[PDB]
DNA sequence: GTTCGTCTGGCGTGCGCGCCGCTACACCAT
RNA sequence: GCGGCGCGC
DNA sequence: ATGGTGTAACGCCAGACGAAC
């Protein structure tokens, strides 16, 4: 159950959580998922295209725009990332593994608000294949897009059975307006960051 | 308890025994024993170290200050202190009295008098000295006598060492003065510790800027010597001033040698500096090894081992002269044993403290001493040769050392027209030294490890030691026999490779062509109008021609280097000296100009002694031209020389107008090697009798596919043997042809199967495809790399349907692997086996280990980071290692009882090289071995000798029985009688 | 110009009026088993310099949180400053073979920017900067050929000098210039480049920036 | 604290030797 | 030391 | 001609980690 999840964190402080932000982030997207303990979503948003991955990595340009990302999300207790399969063994995907680190980087930098004072980790990363293997998208051991199921949650309401997630009535419309105003471009972080946060909820809260 | 500190003192002390100042080693071992804190890091060896020095100086006094120190430590005297005492009263001729005392005072203490004799390190003057005390008090008290050596018993090697039969061992074509003479000039060569060799790139071109280049790299130089002493005199005045205080510093072991050397050493380390750097720690490990080794030669120069190895080796030389002869026939190393031996030994290398500081030191001297103006066209400021650069060398950041551009310009300008090799690097001049220990042997001065361990491994040589001494005995004259093997330089082939490669080289002959040759990019750039995408064309051709340039300066390197040795050892003779790696197989010890090397190193090697053609010397010739063509790899025998005599006249052509004839030689598969092998037969045929002709050209015998034949013959596999011609057949089997087709008849059962694979393969089963995939499975070849092989096989076909890749070649792979699994059933049982049982063994926590037939133990050493085993090469390298194992003792074997014939051998492994007058002898020793070797149970002492080696220790019984279970689950042979091999003509052909 | 080199030099660009106007800087320099920090003040005067040597970063992994733990520690003994200056290494997103560290530096430059900007959030001004390594040894005249030699010769005289009247480039604490001397010779055996490109990043970043 | 079980991910023909080299390229100015 | 090549079995 | 500066796809074992007594 620690597999997926690091750095260790106590399962009595992942059981007690309030409400956690979920965020995926891309080559030229990032996105987050604000759910409560009660599997509401109180928030679901993305950024349009930004100005990183453009060839040249500088660090001034990602504390711009990381800054300017994360002053829109609420607080939260925890703020869970994507760990990816990248690995350093994988020469033609050096681009993209170094990218992810610098966000993974400044996220656990700059969201661990309280870290000088009592040195307890708030920014967690989360197996993306383990996400995988819960909704059982796999193929290979490959992940598959999740946008149908992520379409299921949206528009399909009592499936005879216990709902996974909640959607507030004050919000629906957004999210599933978002949902098709988006469904012709690839989209997968606004996806994945749903379905990790429900993930975390299953996997680590309430087993 | 060993410490740092204490390892830095005790090297302090026995230095300073090194360079006879006992004053200095007294007055730190006083300051050290006079303090509380000080005392307690003294150990009982140091005080003895400095007893023993008092005492080879004769100082009574001062010995009897030691020994209060050692009962006020308070230690207690042991072997060592008794032997000092003893050592300075006879060399000071004390009374009776006081050496009784020391006698009773010993008995008391409970110390025996022989295990002085035995177990404390005295050298023959302190040995003569103590022997000279002990028979004031005991007259009558002898060391024993040992001097029979012992005579292999062992079942393979019996034969070669019991004195029933009639030997001829054969001696060398030279005379005993001019061997010793040889051995002078070798000895002059080990003693310099450099060899210059001319180099054989471009002609006599003085030019105008050169002459100045080098006047100026010489005023230079010159400058850097006058400041290199300085430095280094003000560095020992310093380090002698902190050994006035009680702290340990490395001012005796820069008394260890005449400072000129040492001068002479760094400029000659600054001279072969590279232009882009090198590690700072590497460059001191550097420059403390050659300060230790310079250290070892003059040692061994001033304390008479060199004399004694004159006296020595003078009379070890009757055995292989022409002009001279011995008491009784016997090997070399039976002669050299029975002449003295000394042996002697060699200093223990310093702790690696030590040697880090020391070469640390000696850089940084050398970056301080060493200056120069800013060149050009003296200058006004005046800067450093030498930086500091703290650059990123292998993933970690690292200091490099690295030369001015100035100077790097300078030394390019000047053009040194002389290269430089270590004298271990160049052959010998003179016979090596037979192999007794595996410490002692090869070179005549300088340490030759008995076994390849990469970067001191260590492992291995304990083992060696381990074994009775007759174990080793058989593996000790093998080395020994290829390293007698006395070559020379073919005046012609020489001649025209370098006519080759002075002027344009021809990479299709294997000559390098120079950086002239290099393909351009036509034509230069044009930027930047356009186009976006033909700046990174040129820039990816430009990355093309570079590549192209580097590679070739590489080959251009290696080829001069290589050519060059050849040229400095046109006009001599020389030997090669052996070695082994951690299997067992032999290797020569000059890694640039050898046998074991490419075409063109090979067509400039031949026997220095000849041998008359005899009855069928110039059939042999022939047989053996039309083998290095490769024309007639499938023809049997009679054919191959038919075909000979076919293109006698193309021979002829080739061996007169090599390079303005017909060329038929450039088309041959070895072409410098058939051009030569042409050269010899022309001379030969055209003798007034060529049954007497002396040729010198050496006759290759190989086994084709050695490894499978001796899996083969581990499992008795019949259809196995049939195919690596184990079986006599008139014509040579092909095992690669044999599993095209066994593969084939598979692909057409399956196509009739109704598998889709198995249809579009039809008419593409061919021998190039399964070549390397059954090549390579003797190695380990799985059924992943052997699809890639086979897709590697099927993609250049081309007339192929489109990809098909993954099918093909998963169900070739798969048929491949079944092929073999019917062809060689046994041999796949066999690896499999030793596959499962290194699994387990290494499984348990410990490598494996195991002994040859002839007595060598071999060793795996992979473990990862005491170090635990790195389970997985210990797997994966048991088989092969084991195989190859097998046919370095049947190389040896062969080597011997060729040796009791009075035959000239050399070996590649598996090519059994000799003269072409012996050639139907070798291969009758060649198969007369081999039955021997593999009609021993050779599975069935492997498999008793793991047993009782690694499931004998009672702590886990759990693995002792499912291991003992494995080991003993040995596979039952086949139905193939080994005695065939007898009569197979193509087993070795 | 002056402004175009100045613009090769300092990234990202910083006012020219707001970089004059500084009080005091922290020149950083980490590599691959240390960082090194001095604090200089406007009067050329190092309040502080040191290092924390013997770290658990590197050694083959790359953990995001394990990095925050290590810089939030090191951070932890700076002091306040106007400015925060690291070294801007020369490493491309080429050489695939030394790639583990171009990452490495990436991580340390990207928490460094994020945690030493203490109020880059709400005014958006930066206070954390990268100044080119090469043109801190053009500087000094440490420069042979394309590559950059040791600065340590330099620091040593700053230190062990007792003439040098007027214009001495820097300045010690009497408190301090006692510690600073036995670190440096308690570092002199070993290839500690670190901590003198610090304090020479420092020096060059007064006289190149604010003292021009 | 040690041992056992699981899982996840890396590897998949072996040993022996030898060269060389560790931002780059183009253009403008001296 | 890694990397680019080359060579023997 | 030379230097400086500006710009561009599978299966198997094993090693390690975590849990359990």
């Amino acid at each position: 159950l620690r597999k997926l999840l690091k750095p260790d964190i106590e399962r009595e402080r992942l059981k007690a959580v309030n409400s956690i932000i979920s965020i995926v982030f891309g080559t030229r997207r990032i996105a987050w998922a604000h759910l409560d303990r009660k599997l509401t979503v109180l928030d679901w948003q993305q950024s349009d295209r930004w100005s990183l991955m453009r060839g040249i990595y500088s660090s001034s340009v990602y504390l711009e725009e990381i800054s300017s990302i994360i002053s829109k999300m609420p607080k939260a207790d925890f703020y869970v990332l994507e760990k990816t399969g990248l690995s350093i063994q994988n020469s033609s995907l050096f681009p993209i593994l170094l990218h992810f680190h610098i966000m993974e980087a400044m996220l656990y930098a700059l969201l661990n608000k309280t870290f000088a004072q009592d040195g307890q980790h708030q920014v967690l990363s989360m197996n993306r294949n383990a996400v995988g293997k819960h909704f059982e998208l796999m193929i290979g051991d490959s992940r598959t897009s999740g946008k149908e199921l992520v379409k299921q949650f949206l528009f399909d309401s009592i499936l005879k059975a216990d709902p996974r997630v909640f959607f507030p009535s004050d919000k629906i419309v957004h999210y599933r307006q978002m949902f098709l105003s988006t469904e012709l471009q690839r989209v997968e972080e606004l996806y994945d960051s749903l379905l990790q946060a429900i993930a975390f909820y299953e996997l680590a809260v309430f087993d | 308890q060993l410490s740092g500190q204490q390892q830095r003192l005790l090297a302090f002390f026995k230095c300073c025994l090194l360079t006879d100042q006992l004053p200095l080693a007294h007055h730190l071992l006083v300051v050290h024993h006079g303090q509380r804190q000080k005392r307690k890091l003294l150990t009982l060896d140091m005080y003895n170290a400095v007893m023993l020095g008092w005492a080879r100086q004769g100082a009574f006094k001062e010995l009897v200050y030691v020994l209060f120190m050692v009962k006020d430590a308070g230690l207690t005297p042991d072997l060592l202190s008794y032997a000092a005492a003893l050592q300075c009263m006879g060399r000071q001729d004390q009374d009776a009295g006081t050496i009784e005392r020391c006698l009773e005072q010993m008995s008391q203490e409970g110390l025996k008098l022989q295990a002085l004799f035995t177990a404390v390190l005295l050298s023959e003057e302190d040995r003569a000295t103590v022997l000279k005390a002990v028979h004031k008090v005991k007259p009558t008290f002898s060391l024993p006598p040992q001097l029979p050596p012992p005579v292999n018993t062992s079942k393979l090697l019996r034969d070669v060492y019991a004195k029933d039969g009639r030997v001829s061992y054969p001696k060398l074509h030279l005379p005993l003065k001019t061997l010793q003479c040889l051995f002078e000039k070798q000895l002059h060569m080990e003693l310099a510790s450099r060899v210059c060799v001319v180099s054989v790139e471009k002609p006599t071109l003085p030019s105008k800027e050169v002459k100045h280049a080098r006047k100026t790299l010489k005023t230079l130089r010159d400058q850097w010597e006058k400041a290199l002493c300085r430095a280094l005199r003000e560095t020992k005045n310093r380090l002698e001033r902190e050994v006035y205080e009680g702290r340990f510093s490395l001012y005796p072991f820069l008394c260890l040698l005449d400072e000129r050397e040492v001068v002479r050493m760094l400029l000659q380390v600054l001279q072969a500096l590279p232009a882009q750097g090198e590690s700072f720690t590497t460059l001191a490990r550097e420059l403390s090894a050659r300060t230790f080794s310079r250290h070892v030669v003059q040692r061994q120069r001033v304390s008479g081992q060199v004399q004694a190895l004159q006296n020595h080796y003078r009379k070890y030389l009757c055995l292989l002269a022409s002009d001279a002869e011995v008491p009784e026939p016997c090997l070399p190393r039976q002669y050299w044993e029975a002449l003295g031996a000394p042996e002697a030994l060699r200093e223990q290398p310093w702790p690696l403290p030590v040697q880090m500081e020391l070469g640390k030191l000696l850089a940084e001297m050398l970056v301080q001493a060493t200056q120069m103006p800013c060149s050009l066209d003296r200058s006004s400021r005046l800067v450093p040769v030498l930086y500091h650069v703290y650059s990123f060398r292998n993933v970690q950041q690292i200091g490099i050392l690295k030369p001015h551009p100035a100077y790097v310009q300078l030394l390019e300008k000047a053009a040194e027209p002389t290269l430089t090799f270590e004298a271990v690097d160049v052959p010998m001049l003179c016979p090596p030294l037979p192999w007794t220990s595996p410490h002692s042997g090869a070179f005549l001065l300088s340490p030759t490890k008995l076994m390849r361990t990469v970067e001191g491994a260590t492992q291995h040589q304990e083992l060696l030691e381990t074994c009775p001494p007759t174990a080793l005995h058989g593996a000790l004259d093998a080395l020994t026999q290829l390293g007698n093997c006395a070559w020379r330089v073919n005046g012609r082939v020489l001649d025209l490779v370098l006519q080759l490669f002075q002027a344009k080289g021809c990479p299709q002959l294997g000559v390098p062509a120079p950086p002239s040759e290099a393909p351009q990019p036509p034509e230069a750039h044009l930027p930047h109008s356009a186009a976006p995408a033909r700046k990174a064309e040129l820039r990816r051709e430009l990355a093309h021609c570079q590549k192209v340039a580097r590679e070739m300066h590489s080959l251009r390197a290696e080829a001069l280097y290589r050519l060059s040795l050849a040229q400095h050892l046109r006009d001599r003779v020389f030997w090669l000296p052996h070695n082994m790696d951690f299997r067992g197989r032999t290797y020569p010890c000059p890694p640039h100009f050898n046998h074991l090397g490419s075409d063109v190193a090979r067509a400039l090697l031949e026997f220095a002694q000849g041998r008359p053609l005899g009855p069928h010397g110039l059939d042999w010739l022939k047989i053996h031209l039309v083998n290095l063509t490769g024309l007639k790899k499938r023809e049997p025998l009679r054919k191959r020389l038919a075909f000979a005599e076919e293109v006698m006249d193309d021979i002829l052509d080739s061996a007169d107008q090599p390079l303005t004839g017909r060329k038929w030689w450039m088309g041959a598969e070895e072409p410098w090697q058939t051009l030569a092998c042409c050269m010899e037969v022309a001379n030969a045929v055209r003798a007034s009798d060529p049954a007497a002709y002396v040729s010198h050209l050496p006759v290759h015998q190989d086994g084709s596919c050695n490894g499978l034949q001796h899996y083969a013959a581990l499992g008795r596999d019949s259809v196995g043997a049939a195919s690596v011609n184990l079986e006599p057949s008139d014509v040579p089997q092909d095992v690669y042809s044999g599993v095209a087709a066994q593969v084939e008849v598979f692909r057409r059962q399956d196509a009739q199967r109704g598998m889709r694979v198995a249809q579009v393969l039809e008419g593409f089963i061919t021998r190039k495809v399964v070549k390397q995939t059954v090549m390579t499975v003797v190695y380990g070849v799985t059924r992943y790399g052997g699809r890639l092989q086979i897709e590697k096989r099927l993609r250049e076909l081309s007339d192929f349907p489109q990809e098909f890749v993954w099918e093909a070649s998963h169900y070739l792979v798969r048929q491949v692997f079944k092929s073999l699994q019917e062809m060689f059933s046994g041999t796949r049982a066999i690896q499999h086996w030793l596959t499962e049982s290194a699994r387990l063994i290494s499984h348990m926590g410990s490598v494996v280990e195991w002994v040859t037939p002839l007595g060598v133990p071999v060793i795996q050493p992979y473990r990862l980071d005491s170090r635990k085993p790195n389970t997985r090469k210990q797997k994966n390298g048991f088989p092969p290692n084991f195989i190859h194992s097998l046919d370095s003792s049947h190389m040896m074997l062969t080597a011997l009882h060729c040796y009791r014939k009075g035959l000239t051998f050399v070996s590649v492994h598996d090519c059994y090289w000799t003269h072409a007058a012996d050639v139907s002898v070798m291969n009758q020793v060649c198969r007369e071995q081999f039955v021997r070797l593999h009609s021993e149970p050779i599975l069935q002492d492997l498999s008793r000798f793991l047993v009782k080696r690694f499931c004998s220790e009672p702590q886990k019984i759990l693995e002792a029985s499912q291991l003992k279970e494995t080991l003993q689950a040995v596979p039952k042979p086949g139905a193939f009688d080994l005695e065939q091999v007898k009569r197979s003509t193509y087993f070795f052909s």
